[PDB]
């Protein structure tokens, strides 16, 4: 048909020009000896037109083109914000054989009874990584190919990663399939959000430290107050430690506190707040505020509990 | 504590500068600028963020104190206000300068130039443009320092810093 | 404080039960875990590597190498 | 609208077999648990009485 | 060289215990190395010996650690422990088994729950010796894998239980406790109910129901 033109055509118009070549050789659905007839020295309108003309003389299906959507956001994969989940186990649970098979078909299963049309794509990667790609419909209407939802799910792990794109609306129902798919009971999302999948992939499974200890100048000038400064310095290493700042942009604080500085002390409400740190790589510019002079030397536990707690987003009451 | 000009005898052919201010990096490229020349006596320079400081024997007696606010930071006005309580008025006769950096930029600026103008009219004292981030005006500024420092210090037969009091007097 | 063990390798089933009593223990069975796990990972990719001839298509394996599945056909 | 019925009944079903489960293992363990303590202490009995 | 001595005295400290926590008590150590080149080719001899607080050992073998452009592969070649003749078969078996098998930490893992559970058996037999001095015989040491219990009356009426260890083919430790009853047949004679011969199955029910000195114990006062 036409749609399925369309949708290839528009995912290769997505793609840049000096990588082009790598997706389309990790697609593999046009043969190696069908490659080298297009010239990639041509202006890009040129080179996708024949692209689409020879995924047009063979047989184009709607999963090749899922899968090469696949292929070009797990390649990019920080055009979205990403949520991660947690699932819970009974106490008297045992250890399942986790088979691959078994997980795909209860995982469509579940979906094509609850719904009715609903498109599901699986990419089995090593990392132990399964990502899956869905297009949401129902017995009314044809699935949207605009607006799908990707999940990264790791084996064995209770950890799954979702892009937060049309989930608002069938979060239980994906939430269902994902704890009846891989055997489990209960589960809850993490307050925790971010665009960098890796930093959330190291904070979640907490190995951002990997250091293990194993036995296997101008005199004219007179720095004063130069106690202090090492203070300062020792405070700051001891709390923000050595090891590499995993890279986040975004941090949210409310609180409902009451003020207390004569000035509103017959008040008896709270003050309601909302604020927001931004910034390129967080948890490195707060590091130099305190040698920098901005901040004392301890920092408050709000802001260096990041990493920690597994803590993006915080609620403090009075 | 509080410092007092002539607690401790002068050194041989030596001159002794203090800097207070916040930002310690425009501090410290303020007075590599100083020492980077050469001149005919031995200069001093001290480093310290507020007033008092640490208390200490062998601080030799202290000839020259500037003032370092920063226009674009109330907390330095703030710092400066309460350092400004722990010295002798002794030391306002020609020995203490306000330097203000920051009035290029004025779309950066978060204080009027009326308080420091007020501030430095009240205690009697010169006041001093420059900004610190340049090196081509810091250099300048440096030796002007070192011109006052060693007015200061008693280097110069005839003039003194009850003198200096007078030629750096505003008519308004 | 921190590790580097695995994550699908339960050990927080064992600290809970065996951190604060016998510590050794603990150590212990966590050795044992370890080494049967790396044995067994061990053995599947060497049986993945060597004879590949004899094996039709990929085997499948899952991280905690616990579930192996294979066809075969010799000469 | 029914949509939401059957997505609730699901959740209902999902969260109650467990306690079955659970129960189930108690009950069958319990009843061998008091089989075999008669059965010791009328062998120990036994045993006592004989010698004595 | 105070400093020196402080230092010294800090690693002896942390040797001890790293002994003391780990359990072993290494002894000296020697290393030989060839260089045995064609990619990259050495071999390395290395001897030491050590005791876990009973059983001394001493072992020695060689490696091959092949070092080339993406690998280093390290393969035990040769191994060979040598340990004081005692009177355990077992043991030999074992030791044996992983002389031919090429392993080393599982050895160190399998002595360590031998001799705990040595240990354990050894400090629960001599507790209920003294405790009941005129209703237990202890023949043959609390080192021992035997008991006899009989009383002081009569010399006819008694029975032995028996406690060994044993380490099956994959490594593991596992012990297993069975009794074995000498009664005249003045007893069975006697007594037409016929519950003695059903008595080591119901007595490991009993040892499955409330404990091993628990059921010991019991025993010992039912026999008194």
């Amino acid at each position: 048909d036409e749609t399925v033109a369309e949708f290839i055509k528009r995912t290769i118009l997505k793609i840049p020009m000096n990588e082009l070549t790598t997706i389309l050789k990790a697609w593999d659905f046009l043969s190696e000896n069908q490659l080298q007839t297009v010239n990639f020295r041509q202006r890009k309108e040129s080179v996708v037109q024949h692209l689409i003309h020879l995924c047009e003389e063979k047989r184009a299906s709607i999963s090749d083109a899922a899968l090469l959507d696949i292929i070009y956001m797990q390649f990019h994969q920080h055009q979205k914000v990403w949520e991660v989940f947690q699932m819970s186990k009974g106490p008297g649970e045992d250890v399942d054989l986790f088979d691959m098979k078994q997980f795909k078909n209860s995982f469509k299963k579940i979906l094509q009874r609850a719904l009715k049309n609903v498109t599901v794509s699986f990419r089995e990667t090593e990392e132990n990584a399964v990502w899956i790609r869905i297009a949401w419909g129902t017995q009314y209407t044809k699935p949207n190919q605009y607006k799908p939802t990707y999940v990264v799910y790791y084996s064995q792990t209770p950890y799954a990663f979702t892009s937060s794109s049309m989930l608002r609306r069938n979060t239980p129902l994906l939430g269902q399939a994902l704890t009846i798919a891989s055997k489990h009971h209960q589960i809850v999302k993490m307050d925790l959000r971010s665009r960098y999948l890796d930093s959330l992939k190291a904070i979640v499974f907490k190995q951002y430290n990997q250091t293990f200890e194993t036995h296997n100048m101008d005199s004219r000038i007179i720095h004063e107050n130069i106690v202090e400064k090492e203070r300062v310095q020792r405070i700051t290493q001891e709390t923000f430690g050595d090891y590499p700042q995993p890279q986040l942009e975004f941090a949210q604080y409310k609180l409902e506190t009451k003020f207390k500085s004569s000035i509103l002390a017959e008040r008896e409400e709270p003050l309601r707040c909302l604020i927001k740190f931004s910034s390129p790589h967080l948890l490195e510019a707060l590091k130099s505020l305190a040698p920098a002079g901005i901040a004392d030397a301890p920092l408050s536990p709000l802001l260096t509990c990041i990493p920690n707690k597994r803590m993006n987003y915080f609620k403090i009451r009075d | 504590s509080v410092l007092r000009p002539l607690d401790k005898l002068p050194g041989l052919n030596t001159a002794t500068i203090l800097l207070v201010g916040t930002e310690d990096a425009l501090l410290q490229q303020l007075a590599d600028s100083m020492l980077k020349e050469d001149c005919a006596s031995e200069l001093k320079v001290h480093l310290a963020k507020s007033l008092p400081l640490p208390s200490s024997v062998n601080r030799p007696r202290i000839d020259l104190i500037v003032f370092v606010v920063n226009l674009h930071s109330k907390y330095s006005l703030q710092n400066t206000e309460e350092s400004l309580r722990h010295v002798d008025a002794s030391f306002f006769l020609g020995k203490v300068c306000f330097l203000a950096t920051g009035a290029g930029r004025e779309s950066h600026c978060s204080i009027h130039r009326h308080t420091v103008v007020k501030l430095a009219h009240t205690y009697q004292s010169p006041l001093l443009y420059c900004d610190l981030e340049v090196e081509g005006f810091r250099a300048t500024m440096a030796q002007r320092l070192v011109r006052v420092l060693q007015i200061c210090a008693g280097h110069v037969p005839g003039v003194s810093a009850l003198n200096l009091l007078s030629l750096l007097r505003s008519s308004e | 404080h921190h590790h580097s063990v695995p994550v699908f390798i339960p050990l927080e089933e064992i600290a809970a039960k065996y951190l604060q009593t016998n510590i050794q223990h603990f150590l212990f069975s966590l050795c044992e875990y370890l080494n049967a796990y790396s044995g067994r990972k061990y053995q599947a990719d060497r049986l993945q590597s060597d004879f590949a001839a004899l094996l039709t298509g990929p085997l499948q394996r899952n991280p905690l190498c616990n579930l192996l599945s294979f066809t075969y056909k010799l000469d | 609208k029914k949509r939401q019925r059957m997505i609730e009944v699901q959740d209902e079903l999902l969260r109650l077999e467990p306690q079955l489960k659970q129960l189930q293992t108690k009950y069958d363990e319990l009843k061998e648990r008091k089989s075999s303590l008669r059965n010791a202490a009328y062998f120990l009995s036994n045993l006592k009485q004989l010698y004595q | 060289s105070k400093d020196l001595k402080n230092q010294l005295g800090h690693l002896e400290s942390e040797l001890s215990f790293l002994s003391t926590l780990t359990g072993i008590n290494i002894r000296n150590h020697s290393k030989q190395t060839e260089d045995l080149t064609s990619i990259r080719k050495v071999l390395q001899r290395h001897r030491l010996s050590g005791n876990c607080h009973m059983v001394t050992f001493q072992l020695e073998f060689q490696i091959l650690e092949i070092q080339n452009k993406e690998r280093l592969s390290s393969a035990v070649t040769d191994l060979n422990i040598i340990m004081e003749p005692t009177e355990c078969s077992e043991l030999s078996e074992f030791v044996s088994r992983a002389e031919e098998r090429k392993d080393l930490f599982m050895f160190f893992r399998s002595l360590h729950f031998f001799v705990e559970w040595f240990e354990y058996r050894k400090r629960t037999f001599k507790h209920l010796k003294e405790k009941y001095p005129d209703a237990v015989y202890l023949s043959e040491g609390p080192s021992s894998c035997s008991m006899g219990i009989r009383s002081a009356s009569r010399p006819g009426f008694e029975l032995v239980i028996v406690w060994r260890i044993q380490i099956d083919e994959d490594g593991k430790v596992f012990p297993k406790l069975d009794l074995l009853t000498k009664v005249p047949q003045r007893a069975l004679e006697l007594d037409k109910n016929r519950a003695i011969e059903t008595a080591p199955l119901s007595f490991r029910t009993l040892v499955g129901l409330l404990g091993i000195e628990a059921a010991l114990e019991s025993l010992i006062k039912s026999l008194c």
